[PDB]
RNA sequence: AAACUUUCAACAACGGAUCUCUUGGUUCUCGCAUCGAUGAAGAACGCAGCGAAAUGCGAUACGUAAUAUGAAUUGCAGAUAUUCGUGAAUCAUCGAAUCUUUGAACGCACAUUGCGCCCUCUGGUAUUCCGGAGGGCAUGCCUGUUUGAGCGUCGU
RNA sequence: UAACGAGAUUCCCACUGUCCCUAUCUACUAUCUAGCGAAACCACAGCCAAGGGAACGGGCUUGGCAGAAUCAGCGGGGAAAG
RNA sequence: UGCUGUAAAGCUGGGUCGAACGGCCUCUAGUGCAGAUCUUGGUGGUAGUAGCAAAUAUUCAAAUGAGAACUUUGAAGACUGAAGUGGGGAAAGGUUCCAUGUCAACAGCAGUUGGACAUGGGUUAGUCGAUCCUAAGAGAUGGGGAAGCUCCGUUUCAACGUGCUUGAUUUUUCAGGCCAACCAUCGAAAGGGAAUCCGGUUAAAAUUCCGGAACUUGGAUAUGGAUUCUUCACGGCAACGUAACUGAAUGUGGAGACGUCGGCGUGAGCCCUGGGAGGAGUUAUCUUUUCUUCUUAACAGCUUAUCACCCUGGAAUUGGUUUAUCCGGAGAUGGGGUCUUAUGGCUGGAAGAGCGCGGUAAUUUUGCCGCGUCCGGUGCGCUUACGACGGUCCUUGAAAAUCCACAGGAAGGAAUAGUUUUCAUGCCAAGUCGUACUCAUAACCGCAGCAGGUCUCCAAGGUUAACAGCCUCUAGUUGAUAGAAUAAUGUAGAUAAGGGAAGUCGGCAAAAUAGAUCCGUAACUUCGGGAUAAGGAUUGGCUCUAAGGAUCGGUAACGAUCAACUUAGAACUGGUACGGACAAGGGGAAUCUGACUGUCUAAUUAAAACAUAGCAUUG
RNA sequence: AAUAGGGUGAAGCCAGAGGAAACUCUGGUGGAGGCUCGUAGCGGUUCUGACGUGCAAAUCGAUCGUCGAAUUUGGGUAUAGG
RNA sequence: GCGAGAGACCGAUAGCGAACAAGUACAGUGAUGGAAAGAUGAAAAGAACUUUGAAAAGAGAGUGAAAAAGUACGUGAAAUUG
């Protein structure tokens, strides 16, 4: 079986020196150097991976258009769908409850 | 003779603390206007492990009163504090577990932790896992509060000093035996270079006051004067007594 | 194993070349030359080492400027140019 | 090593230049004393100490 | 009796004593006062028609100018090099220059020939991006200039 | 005191050239040759017995004796060398 | 050659030689050697002596040459045996690389050979590194010490921006506004990090050259498109989709960015294998035969997924479900969708390349031509990458540069007009230093071409549990002074009648045991162990038998087709052999001692010594 | 950055059996441990083997301890002569 | 340091470490340590040419006052050797 060598001066099996073995059209078996895997973009509230967002090494996000980096919704590429829904309902219910505290206080003030 | 290990520790070369994995110092907020006069609300974001520490820490976020900006604080987590909980700190804060109150605002018998010795030092007393400080009494005319410390000592502190309601989490670590030299090795791997310990009587006379002899033995009293000098203080420093403790203290 | 076997593990230089004096006496971790004391402003020298003073002192180099001072003094530190004769 | 600094490589270039035998026309000059280059160096015997 | 060994002599070796010398050393005396930010001493790397050293020199590189002098240099080669002459050779003399990369070493850094910024000129369709040439930007302190700060403080 | 131990020790079973009691075989040496070619050590040297003697001599005194040049071994002596 | 003197010494004949030297009277001293384990240099005996014995091993012929055990070529015999004697690197060396010449010295024999000697040649980058970031750490600065060299401080008791944005104005001046918490600098050729691949080419360089095909960053800028009269786009219930599709200060979030182990799944490379088409080999006889070629990069488009999520619906006769037991009224099963693109498929790249055959041009530089390059299968295989899971800790397993996104709503914008270079295409540019070679039984360090030491990647067939041992293919070496003999004594290795530790301080050394299956296993015990306790039986070859699966097709309890190596049993058979080489525990009864795993006297001590968990005391 | 192949078989989980109950028993599954046999690796017990003017100023052969962690190791960095 | 003149000084193992391409060659990680080594002849006239040899060299010849001066070069002792 054909055996391979590193194509760079680094001789150690580090995180940045991983290789894949490929067969060329010359019939040769060569080592090919592999870039590090990308991680998912994650929600800023719950930490889950966001749907609809491309998985890229961070410098590569400056090359793709805006539709691969966001979702058409409030907080689109930042927070997931469920945490956006949960922010909206919480904002509505609390601000309604604030009015119930304000109006009730006046009645407590008025009744005495 | 030679400089003993006692003395070598103070130069701080291989005996400095191992702090790469630590999660920030655990302190109360700075006393600001809001805590002096009212209260400020924050929310618990994370409860995390701090290597080298037995007690978990709480990451709590607060709004900055004076600019549009979010302030994160590192607290010592009391037992029962959960992520998402609202935390109240200030003079007018309610008596709830995790709240930060002046000691004068807490009734007699209140259990409190991370207590300030002086007003505004951001916490000195009762910080390790399972420990706490008890409020014993108030002296309003002198603005002083009397507390009981984990060691059993009683102390008088200003009533403006703060504490956090509850008991520091992680209590009960020491009830389980370490069982292994390796567990002790992993324990001090994130604390400092204090382990293993060679016994003084196993050395030669250059190394220690206990070294040498044709049997291993101390050879003079192991109780050392408080007025002794460095290189002599090995053994029981300024002991009032020795031997097995019997009866009450 | 402290002799020949241990001598096999010598491949990390303690000193490299010094910019000031050029000796290979620049200690890598201390960033100090053990010979001339670079980067201190003063040159390293000791009265207990007179032979070290001989090796690197005025006159061991080129003296590209002091060489000609005594001739310039001899003519009273002239200014100007020489004059052709009648 | 293959990986080397500019300073090192410049020293190595000068070391090669000085490792040559005497030009034989030198010996013909009036009152010549040098018969050979006494400052030769072989890579395996005496090390450069760079 | 040979061989062998031992002693002497002759010649030849081995080796470098002896003798003769000496552009060196060593001591004494006489006279003089002249290093450096106008960048020293020292370091590195280069430079010749043919050079590795030593010696000299700095991209004007075994040297440029100038003054003096008056026919060489020389191991070989060779003038678009020279002889009753602005003329060979000359660290003879020396007052004008050149003086790489450094070094107290000065934009920042230096185990990197790594990285800025300012001005003038200039190339690529360019106040901004990329390139070239020249000139700049260290610290402590003094005198002065200018622009400022303080209910320290005067007056209106 | 279970478990563990290149720790110290006694006995048993198995096992055997440890022994009775030695023999035989192989490879590499040693050996001989061509080439190459050190070192330790060295007052001078080198056969014994007795004597006397710094009380254990290669030399001295009295005897025994005594014939070139040598090779492989050897470990009595050189109160061998370090 | 002699003479004189008791002597220290003086004189003279002969030879050699080439430039200065002596007697006498005095002066002066660094003034006389056999020794000092004296100093420096030189030279013997020893002595042609010790010795040039590890790493399986060499042989025939030709060529070259004065000369060949040692060079070159051919033939052969061997070995390393993929955990290499193969192919590369980091550290270190520094020209050792390559070609030509060449043998005085060196290569402890030799030498025509060489890492030697001499003369030349040789290292090509926007994409590989350095460079940049920060790590432990190092360290300037207002300063505080110190007689001082300097010490201390770096969140440093300090009036600390070589700030930035626009509206533009040219006037190189302004007008504002926004902030200044933090930020000197150095610190990784294995951490972080913009971007390149394949084919070909040299005596010696190549991810750097040539050919072709891309990519990234920075900039400029035109066309096309998209958007706007409802000003800053539409669609989908939704998850979310798209060629585009304003967005200042400020704020927030994500990526960078992270231990380790376990089995499971998928991919890729390798291994194995059927058919077919070329080529080689064998052919006494046989073998639809033994061997060999049949390949496909970065990049572009479309498509492809476990997990996750959305919609519907409303569950006990609880159901779904992994090798591993979790999940569901906080919405399961069921039905239908969305998303990440890791990875695979098809196409472009691309057959034009490479490969295998066949025919030619010819001393020729270098080619020129034709044909084929195809279709399948398999898995507790090996390695490696990824994935979904599960365990684990008084252990919870970097930082910064850098990039993106969101929140916010400043400002500016249409009616026959501004965008926006986050949509397509087009234009320009990418500096500096390194780059040869060795990486080791000869290029590094051990004084040396020293059996020592010195970090790491790739990894074929058979046997097997096995990356062990043993044999083999590719690749590489055949190096290590040689010849003749085979005493003693050695060193390394074997066997031995009968006895069986009588030897010896002592069973030191050796022997004996050993794999796997089945059986059987005591005291004691901290209940976990002890335990492979002890102690027995079996094992080859051949011919059979049985069991254990997958995919399709409607009492299918069935047929059809395919497919892997495990297990159990029986007959027969042999000089009773058979884990047949290899590989591979001796066991038991007790005492002293340290609980255990762990650690130290590099180079005479590994222990009962040190450590340890547990226990106690002290501040 | 590195670390064959086996043995044993901890919690947790599934099924069955017994019992009035409390609970207990059996078969699987699972894959724990400064566990174990044993390579690489790391170490260095014994022959008191070789060598002992060596291959070597500490090596060589066999035998041996350990081998998933208090494991092994490169580079960077810190500690400096009472 | 720069410029001079001298000596009852030393005479190449002496005198400075160095009379010479000496603070050189070389050693050590480093601070540092640190040698040896002068003389053909007036002049290279440094041996043309022939011959034996693969060559190095030899033998003749030649130059020189001398080769009993041949770049192993003034003289050329002793140990040691033919
Ligand atoms: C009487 N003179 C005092 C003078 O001694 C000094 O006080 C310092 C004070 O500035 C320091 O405190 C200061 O500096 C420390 C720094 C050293 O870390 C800072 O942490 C702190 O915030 C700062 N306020 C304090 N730690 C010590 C006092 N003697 O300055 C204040 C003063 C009043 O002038
Ligand atoms: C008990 N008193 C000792 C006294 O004996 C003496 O110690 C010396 C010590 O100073 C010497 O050491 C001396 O010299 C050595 C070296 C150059 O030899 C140096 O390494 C060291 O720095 C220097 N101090 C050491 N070689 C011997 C001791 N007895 O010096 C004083 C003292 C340390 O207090
Ligand atoms: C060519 N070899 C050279 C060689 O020149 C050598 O020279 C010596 C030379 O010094 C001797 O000459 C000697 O002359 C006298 C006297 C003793 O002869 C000495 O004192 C002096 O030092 C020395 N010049 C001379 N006789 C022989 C050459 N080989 O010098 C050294 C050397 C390397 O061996
Ligand atoms: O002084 C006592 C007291 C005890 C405790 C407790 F021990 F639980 F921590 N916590 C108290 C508290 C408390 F800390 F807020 F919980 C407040 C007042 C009294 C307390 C008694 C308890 C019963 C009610 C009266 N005070
Ligand atoms: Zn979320
Ligand atoms: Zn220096």
């Amino acid at each position: 079986a054909q055996r391979v060598t590193y194509r760079r001066r680094n001789p150690y099996n580090t995180r940045s020196n991983k290789i894949k073995v490929v067969k060329t059209p010359g019939g040769k078996l060569v080592a090919q150097h592999v870039k590090k895997a990308a991680s998912r973009v994650k929600c800023g509230d719950c930490g889950s991976a966001l749907a609809g967002i491309s998985t890229l090494r961070p410098r590569q996000y400056a090359q793709v258009s805006k539709t691969h980096k966001t979702v058409q919704r409030a907080y689109g590429g930042s927070r997931c769908a469920n945490c956006v829904k949960e922010r909206i309902v919480r904002a509505f219910l609390i601000e309604e409850q604030k009015i119930v505290k304000r109006v009730l206080k006046e009645q407590q003030d008025k009744e005495k | 003779g030679r400089v003993i290990r006692n003395q070598r520790k103070g130069a701080g070369s291989i005996f400095t603390s191992h702090t790469r994995l630590r999660k920030g110092a655990a302190k109360l907020r700075t006393l600001d206007y809001a805590e002096r006069h009212g209260y400020i609300r924050g929310v618990v974001k994370q409860i995390i492990h701090d290597p080298g520490r037995g007690a978990p820490l709480a990451k709590v976020a607060f709004r900055d009163p004076y600019k549009y900006k979010l302030r994160e604080e590192t607290f010592i987590a009391n037992e029962g504090v959960y992520t998402g909980q609202f935390i109240y700190a200030g003079k007018k804060a309610s008596l709830n577990v995790g709240n930060i109150l002046p000691l004068g605002a807490c009734p007699e018998g209140t259990i409190v932790s991370n207590v300030e010795e002086k007003v505004g030092d951001r916490g000195a007393l009762g910080r390790t896992s399972g420990n706490y400080v008890i409020i014993i009494g108030h002296n309003p005319d002198e603005n002083k509060t009397r507390v009981k410390l984990p060691s059993g000592a009683k102390k008088i502190i200003s009533s403006d000093a703060r504490g956090v309601i509850g008991v520091v989490a992680g209590g009960g670590r020491i009830d389980k035996p370490l069982l292994k030299a390796g567990r002790a090795f992993h324990k001090y791997k994130v604390k400092r270079n204090s382990w293993p310990k060679t016994r003084g009587v196993a050395m030669n006379p250059v190394d220690h006051p206990h070294g040498g002899g044709n049997h291993q033995h101390i050879g003079k009293a192991s109780t050392i004067s408080r007025g002794a000098v460095s290189g002599q203080k090995a053994g029981l420093i300024a002991a009032r007594r020795t031997g097995l403790l019997r009866g009450t203290q | 194993g402290k002799g020949t076997p241990s001598l096999g593990k010598r491949h990390n230089k303690s000193h490299t070349l010094c910019n000031r004096c050029g000796r290979r006496s620049f200690h890598v971790q201390k960033k100090t030359c053990s010979s001339c004391g670079y980067p201190a402003a003063k040159m390293r020298s000791h009265n207990w080492a007179l032979k070290a003073k001989r090796r690197r002192t005025t006159g061991t180099g080129r003296m590209a400027y002091l060489k000609h001072v005594t001739r310039r003094f001899k003519n009273g530190f002239q200014t100007g140019v020489a004059k052709a004769q009648t | 090593p293959s990986q080397k600094s500019f300073r090192t490589k410049q020293k190595l270039a000068k070391a090669q230049k000085q490792n040559r035998p005497l030009p034989q026309w030198i010996r013909l000059r009036t009152d010549n004393k040098i018969r050979y280059n006494a400052k030769r160096r072989h890579w395996r015997r005496t090390k450069l100490g760079i």
